[PDB]
RNA sequence: GGACCUGGCGGUGCUUCAUAUCCCUCUAGAGGAGCCUGUUCUGUAAUCGAUAAACCCCGAUCAACCUCACCACCUCUUGCUCAGCCUAUAUACCGCCAUCUUCAGCAAACCCUGAUGAAGGCUACAAAGUAAGCGCAAGUACCCACGUAAAGACGUUAGGUCAAGGUGUAGCCCAUGAGGUGGCAAGAAAUGGGCUACAUUUUCUACCCCAGAAAACUACGAUAGCCCUUAUGAAACUUAAGGGUCGAAGGUGGAUUUAGC
């Protein structure tokens, strides 16, 4: 919760999604009931902290694997990375570490979205002529 | 029912960045309030109530828990205690409802004048099935007429006369007003109660505002709601049950 | 009740309202500004602001009332107060200048003191132990002592031992007896106390 | 009296007696049961005993361009209408009596082995027509409850598979057996294993594992050997697509342990390509029917080792006395190698 | 437990109409009356006769339009006019509905000695208020 | 662990015993198996803290001389109050001295109890003179003041209602003058036979059609 | 037989409880008398049903004939009915209900944990539960937002009712059906509920609350008994009302027990 506000802002700014609140049973494994039969689930889940507030793995780590969603995760030395698709060993506590991670992912995501627009636009201009 | 339109477009991407919380509107509000508390630090009752949980559940158009409502209120209170500016004051008032604080102050009847020019007020009172209408004159000698009869001839029971005395005595105006009242229905005590209430309301036109509030706090301006309870079928009375037969 | 819990009981006391503002404390100032926002119950027909209002006699009258007949109950009360006063005016005129100073002629003072002489300080409770019943002494609250004094007086006057004597003569005679620490009702107080002394060893139950 | 008559629904609800203390606890049993019949089924509006022909209700309104008039079927032709309705009634009864039976399972009264069909199509236009469902166990579970005493629920174990390596199983629990079937089969399709098959007919190597107290020993077999396995394993092997295998189940014969024990062993089998990649050597298959011809079944994708695999004169592998006792002709059993139906 | 006119809860599969879903205590609160006449007003006569006529008309129409009625009848009386308003299905051919309307209006007018009119509203299927 | 169980999953949770947490708690929530343990052991800690303050002269000279002994100390689960009990002395005169000093010391003692930062948040402490049997004490106070005035069946024996039994006889005199139960698991069903029997119960629209 | 789960139970622990309630406390009663009325028992040629809580002025907002289903006698036979049956079975049912309920839970569709065992699924500074249905709630009726009604699921007692009506199954069809005439419906008693009393806060009269008399064997007290009128009816020792006569038990009721915020 020290970084809930920071993470929600980073997600909004890059045009993605954040879930920093209490994780209700079945958000991923029972999503169609909770959201609707046509709900689209995330294609990638990034954990800036893989542990919950009782020092156990965040339930979404297991549930992301159950739903075959790849996970990126900052994994500190007390964390379990077995089920994290792309783990990144790193400090998850210090504000300087967490701020850095948010800048890097925010920038990586923002650059890739701008690159997609550049390529698409070029592919269209060349297509007409 | 204003269930929000599909919360994603054709590509399936949700519109709101907090969609996957399932409570995007509630958490978007908590996020905005938490952010304001941060900015203040970087920079540094009777009139209204808080909105009820069902009124928050309509502003947000979502279902809320009881603890969800509390956390939001605890966060707004934490925002008032700070040096909130004008921008942080329009926001809090969106969640402060105008409590129906219509004053308990008694309404004063108008002072009328008769053919002879004598000032008087008129009011009404109800006790059980008795209904009274009283005319209290601004000046008088303490005469009370009930259906054209002297009050002590109409009310031979001493307790009924004490009830007529109660309003005038409480404001120290015995022997200062003339009253002509008409009462119908109910028994002797209920009629004394109805006249008591009618005279007290009319007498409020000739006393100070503080005296009218003292009469209110003495129970002289409240209609007694205690009326006979209906008998129910299968029991002897309104509350009494038939004897539970010996087993 | 037809009153919502929001309704507060009315305070019928002329003095309470004429009291100046300066004399008021910061706590008493808050209570007065609060009641201006509260709902107040209608004053009951029983109590008024009259200077002759006596809550103790009004309560004794209700404990004598049979089947809602307040007119009859109150008639008996005022007839008792008149009978007490006439008995004392007769004792006063028949006395010497020295004894006259000690003779009370106010029936309200006699009525109040007569009841205070009958109030039992301590009472007993029927307690069960091993299929056997043993009474246990216990202090009595102030409400209970005052209620028992009025219940014993009314009960004694309703006793069938009195043959064809009207209630105002019976009650007036018992009140003047109790006023002098004499009578059956005073004995009932003494007996209850004496029993509560013989069961002191049972106070641990 | 006309006013004392009731509707058919009221009359059947009373006569059938389906709600009541008899039907609450099954206190009444029904070898002879009143069966509801729709008595308005074959009835035509306008047709009565008198045989009147009402134009526009039971006969055509216009005949030869002219409006028909009220007419009455004669006694002879009316008699044939009544007879035809009786035959149509007994004919309707006969057709209903005829019903197509279903093939039994492992035994006549057993649910095990019975097909339940494909799982239901998912909400998002998802379909599983390629999958077959088989029942493995149907149990009656009895729960003691604080206020209601012994209650009866159903636990079902079902397996699903498409016959091409994709198979799964799930438990279902419901008060009604059909609901337990729907829950299990629909859930199983979301817990699918992929099972590797050698030449799409057998396992890649002998598998010997224990799950809890249930032992399963499986042997790779050549084509034509068939499924000589516990009947439940046969059912699962048909769903996976295994045609030739021997299996022996020992210890506890618990259907659930056997099912999940079987899937655990079949999902952890190393293929020949994995063996070649792990050891960087060729996997060469020698078949006695093909003589000394070496058949390379798998080659490493990465570099190929130059050092031969060490030849330990004697391997320290643990052997099954049952396998050895059989190879030495010392295994005598009247029940082994018995003639059985094709599986 | 009270039983009168209460469609009891099932497993969520029994379609009920608005009328069937409301117990008697909701009469005059959430649902109106199925017959309107003056016989039950204070100081009015012939409530007994109006009631028998209503019971007959409901049975007559049930058996005259078998399988066609999609809801209870609404009976209206104005002066000596009797109006029967019925919600029916769209299974019977229109010719049969016109035959039965002409037949029923005529027969009921001669039976009760009053001008009787039948007003039919067709629905594709029984209107479902909720699934109990 | 020991025979005393320590399996709780949320063992790393930071215990928060404060008055504010009680208000922000699910009403449905009930105390867990090992939730009482922390309360039983935290209440004991308060007993330890209070006992040391009484016997150390540094805290207060008046308190030390009293030599007060704490009989019991049990905090409340509400987190609003704390119950502490000290043993009374024989001399009622001495009892008054102890309570007076303890009553005034309590306000300061609370701040001294905050010196234990681990136990900093201490609900206001209540001190209860151990008048365990005040019923006799209060009764005997009134019993001396009180004015006493001038000072001078067989039904249970037998165990039966012999009377009621002989009343019913008198009225009479006047008037005249196992199976097998099947094991539930073996109960037979026909659902499969009905399933195997078969259980078979076997467009365009136009305006002005013809 | 071992281990474990659930339930039940414990002369099992601790804790908090019932709000007209488990006990005490408050008020008026019942239990004693007469009478009214139900039931039981007995009686009779002479119904039936309810019958611990949850029967007992209950089906009946009602039996002189009728009602009536009972008994005796007599009579009819395709029968008021495209017959009839108040015949058996409420342990075949619908219908309408009692009961806990002066309760808050019930049943589905999913999801997850336990190795995919019987099982389990909550922590708000939150740790797997959730989108809907029924009940509660809300809303509505009555004089309010209070109160009182109404409402009150699933399940429990094979609870009540085949005699409201309908009806499954079994039985009767010159009789177990139909009709007529007359008749029973009592009290040796026991018991439930109620009424009226035992009186002086009473009794009678005037009045509807400022009165006068009465007040113990000519008082209080029968709505009972007996006698005579009147009303209703074809029919009244019988039902009701009134009058006359009569003036009894009863002198405020043990254990126990009912109701009321
Ligand atoms: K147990
Ligand atoms: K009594
Ligand atoms: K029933
Ligand atoms: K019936
Ligand atoms: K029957
Ligand atoms: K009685
Ligand atoms: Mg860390
Ligand atoms: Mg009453
Ligand atoms: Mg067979
Ligand atoms: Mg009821
Ligand atoms: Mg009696
Ligand atoms: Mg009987
Ligand atoms: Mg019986
Ligand atoms: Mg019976
Ligand atoms: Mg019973
Ligand atoms: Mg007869
Ligand atoms: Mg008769
Ligand atoms: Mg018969
Ligand atoms: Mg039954
Ligand atoms: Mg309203
Ligand atoms: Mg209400
Ligand atoms: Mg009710
Ligand atoms: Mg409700
Ligand atoms: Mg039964
Ligand atoms: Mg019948
Ligand atoms: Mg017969
Ligand atoms: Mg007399
Ligand atoms: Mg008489
Ligand atoms: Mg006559």
């Amino acid at each position: 919760r020290q970084f809930s506000y920071l993470i929600e802002n980073m997600a909004r700014d890059c045009g993605e999604y954040a879930h920093t609140r209490y994780f209700r049973g079945g958000m991923l494994t029972n999503a169609r009931l909770l959201f609707g039969p046509t709900v689209r689930l995330p294609d990638l889940i990034i954990f800036l902290h893989t542990l919950n507030n009782i020092f156990e793995p965040h339930v979404a780590v297991r549930d992301a694997a159950k739903m075959n969603i790849p996970t990126v995760g900052i994994v500190d030395t007390n964390c379990n990375p077995c089920l994290i698709t792309y783990p990144v060993p790193g400090n998850d506590d210090s504000p300087l570490a967490v701020h850095l991670y948010c800048r890097l992912f925010q920038t990586a995501i923002t650059r890739a979205k701008e690159k997609r627009q550049q390529v698409e636009a070029l592919y269209r201009l060349q297509g007409q002529k | 029912p204003r269930q929000r339109a599909i919360q994603w477009g054709e590509d399936g991407r949700p519109f709101h960045y907090l969609f996957y919380t399932g409570k995007q509107s509630y958490y978007s509000l908590m996020h905005d309030v938490y952010g304001m508390l941060l900015n203040l630090e970087k920079h540094q009752v009777i009139g209204s109530r808080w909105l009820i949980k069902e009124e928050l559940e309509e502003m947000l158009v979502e279902k809320l828990s009881d603890l969800d409502y509390m956390q939001f209120i605890r966060l707004l209170e934490k925002l008032l205690t700070s040096q909130c500016g004008a921008a942080e004051e329009e926001f809090v008032q969106r969640f402060r409802r105008s409590v129906t604080l219509e004053s308990k102050k008694q309404l004063i009847e108008p002072v009328q004048y008769d053919e002879q020019g004598m000032a008087f007020s008129k009011s009404e009172g109800k006790r059980k099935t008795a209904k009274a209408e009283a005319i209290v004159y601004k000046h008088g000698s303490g005469r009370i007429k009930v259906n054209g009869i002297d009050y002590q001839l109409y009310f031979p029971i001493t307790q009924d006369r004490e009830q007529l005395m109660f309003p005038f005595h409480f404001v120290d105006r015995l022997g200062k007003h003339d009253v002509t009242c008409t009462v119908s229905g109910g028994g002797r005590s209920a009629q004394a109660g109805a006249i008591r209430l009618a005279m007290a309301k009319a007498l409020c036109s000739f006393v100070t505002e503080d005296e009218v509030e003292w009469m209110r706090q003495a129970g002289l301006l409240t209609t007694d709601p205690r009326v006979r309870e209906r008998k129910k079928p299968g029991q002897e009375g309104a509350r009494r049950k038939f004897t539970w037969k010996k087993r | 009740s037809r009153y919502s819990p929001e309704f507060k009981d009315p305070l019928i006391d002329k003095e309470y309202y004429r009291k100046p503002v300066e004399e008021l404390t910061e706590e008493e100032k808050y209570v007065r500004e609060l009641k201006k926002t509260q709902l107040i119950k209608a004053a009951p027909a029983g109590k008024t602001s009259s200077v002759f209002e006596d809550p103790v006699i009004s309560k004794f009258t209700n404990m004598m009332m049979i089947g809602g007949n307040k007119v009859l109950a109150r008639s008996l009360m005022i007839q008792t107060l008149e009978a007490v006063k006439r008995k004392q005016f007769e004792k006063y005129h028949a006395a010497s200048a020295e004894e006259q100073a000690t003779i009370e002629r106010n029936p309200y003072t006699i009525f109040h003191q007569a009841l205070k002489n009958c109030e039992p300080m301590i009472g007993l409770v029927p307690i069960l132990k091993g299929g056997r019943f043993y009474q246990v002494p216990v202090p009595l609250p102030d409400r209970r002592r005052r209620f028992l004094a009025m219940k014993w007086m009314i009960t004694e006057c309703r006793d069938k031992k009195h043959q064809r004597t009207l209630m105002p003569e019976k009650l007036s005679h018992k009140l003047l007896e109790a006023f002098h620490n004499q009578g059956p009702v005073i004995k009932r107080k003494h007996d209850l106390h004496k029993m509560a002394e013989a069961n002191r060893a049972l106070a641990h139950y | 009296s006309f006013f004392t008559k009731l509707t058919a629904d009221e009359l059947w609800k009373g006569a059938l007696a389906e709600t009541g203390a008899g039907a609450k606890k099954g206190r009444g049993k029904r070898t002879k049961k009143k069966k509801r019949k729709d008595l308005n089924r074959g009835q035509i509006i306008g047709e009565g005993r008198y045989g009147f022909l009402w134009p526009g209700l039971n006969v055509p309104l216009m005949k030869n361009g002219a409006v028909q008039t009220i007419a009455q079927r004669s006694k002879e032709e009316q008699e044939k209408v009544e007879a035809d309705m009786i035959q149509q009634r007994e004919e309707w009864d006969r057709k209903k009596k005829m019903k197509v039976k279903r093939e039994r399972g492992w035994s006549g009264n057993s649910w095990g082995g019975i097909s339940l069909g494909p799982p239901d199509p998912g909400p998002c236009g998802e379909t599983y027509e390629d999958f077959d469902t088989r029942i493995l166990e149907v149990r009656n579970v009895f729960t003691m409850t604080a206020k209601e005493g012994r209650k009866k629920s159903i636990r079902v174990l079902v397996a699903v598979g498409n016959g091409k390596g994709a198979a799964g199983f799930s438990i279902g629990k419901a008060t009604d057996r059909m609901d337990a079937f729907r829950k299990a089969k629909n859930r199983a399709v979301h817990h699918l294993h992929y099972i590797e098959r050698y030449e799409d007919h057998t396992i890649f190597h002998d598998i010997s594992l224990r799950f809890k107290r249930t032992h399963i020993k499986m042997k790779k077999q050549p084509k034509g050997y068939g499924l000589r396995c516990h009947r439940a394993i046969i059912t699962i092997c048909r769903l996976i697509g295994i045609k030739d295998m021997y299996a022996k189940v020992s210890g506890s014969i618990n259907m659930l342990s056997l099912t999940q024990g079987l899937f655990r062993g079949l999902s952890r089998q190393e293929t020949h390509q994995q063996l070649a990649d792990k050891k960087g050597l060729h996997v060469v298959e020698i078949r006695e029917e093909c003589g000394p011809l070496p058949i390379v079944v798998a080659s490493p994708r990465g570099p190929l080792r130059k050092d031969p695999e060490p030849e330990d004169e004697v391997p320290d592998v643990k052997l099954d006395w049952e396998d050895v006792k059989t190879a030495q002709g010392m295994k005598r059993s009247v029940w082994s190698n018995l003639k059985r139906a094709a599986t | 437990k009270n039983r009168a006119a209460r469609v009891r809860v099932s497993k969520g599969d029994k379609p009920v109409t608005y009328e069937e879903a409301h117990a008697p205590h909701y009469i005059a609160h959430r649902k109106g009356w199925l017959s309107l006449h003056t016989g039950n007003l204070d100081g009015e006569d012939h409530a007994a006769e109006r009631t028998v006529e209503d019971v007959f008309l409901r049975k007559f129409m049930w058996g005259t339009f078998p399988g066609c009625l999609a809801d209870q009848l609404v009976l209206k009386r104005r002066g000596n006019q009797l109006e029967i308003c019925a919600v029916v299905l769209r299974q019977l051919s229109p010719h049969k509905y016109y035959f039965l309307v002409g037949y029923s209006e005529t027969l009921l007018s001669y039976f009760y000695k009053c001008p009787v009119r039948l007003h039919l509203q067709t629905v594709p299927s029984k209107v479902v208020y909720k699934y109990l | 662990k020991v025979w005393y169980e320590s399996p709780s999953l949320g063992s790393h949770s930071t215990y928060k015993p404060s008055k504010l947490e009680f208000l922000m708690r699910s009403t449905s929530k009930k105390t867990r198996k090992e939730d009482h343990a922390r309360l039983r052991a935290l209440n004991g800690l308060l007993y330890k803290a209070l006992t040391d303050l009484l016997c150390t002269p540094e805290v207060s000279q008046e308190l030390y001389d009293l030599n007060v002994e704490l009989s019991k100390v049990s905090l409340t689960p509400d987190f609003s109050a704390c119950r502490a009990y000290w043993k009374t002395t024989l001399s009622a005169e001495q009892n008054a001295h102890m309570e007076a000093v303890l009553q005034r010391s309590a306000a300061h003692m609370r701040h001294l109890l905050m010196s234990q930062q681990t136990l900093r948040n201490v609900p206001p402490i209540v001190f209860v003179q151990d008048k365990g049997n005040a019923a006799l004490a209060e009764l005997d106070q009134l019993l001396a003041v009180a004015d006493f005035g001038p000072r001078d069946t067989s039904s249970s024996l037998c165990g039966i209602d012999h009377e009621a039994l002989n009343k019913q006889i008198m009225e009479y005199k006047r008037r005249k003058d196992g199976r097998k139960r099947a094991k539930p698991r073996l109960e037979q069903d026909s659902s499969l036979k009905s399933y195997l029997s078969g259980e078979e119960v076997e467009e365009y629209e136009c305006y002005a059609p013809d």
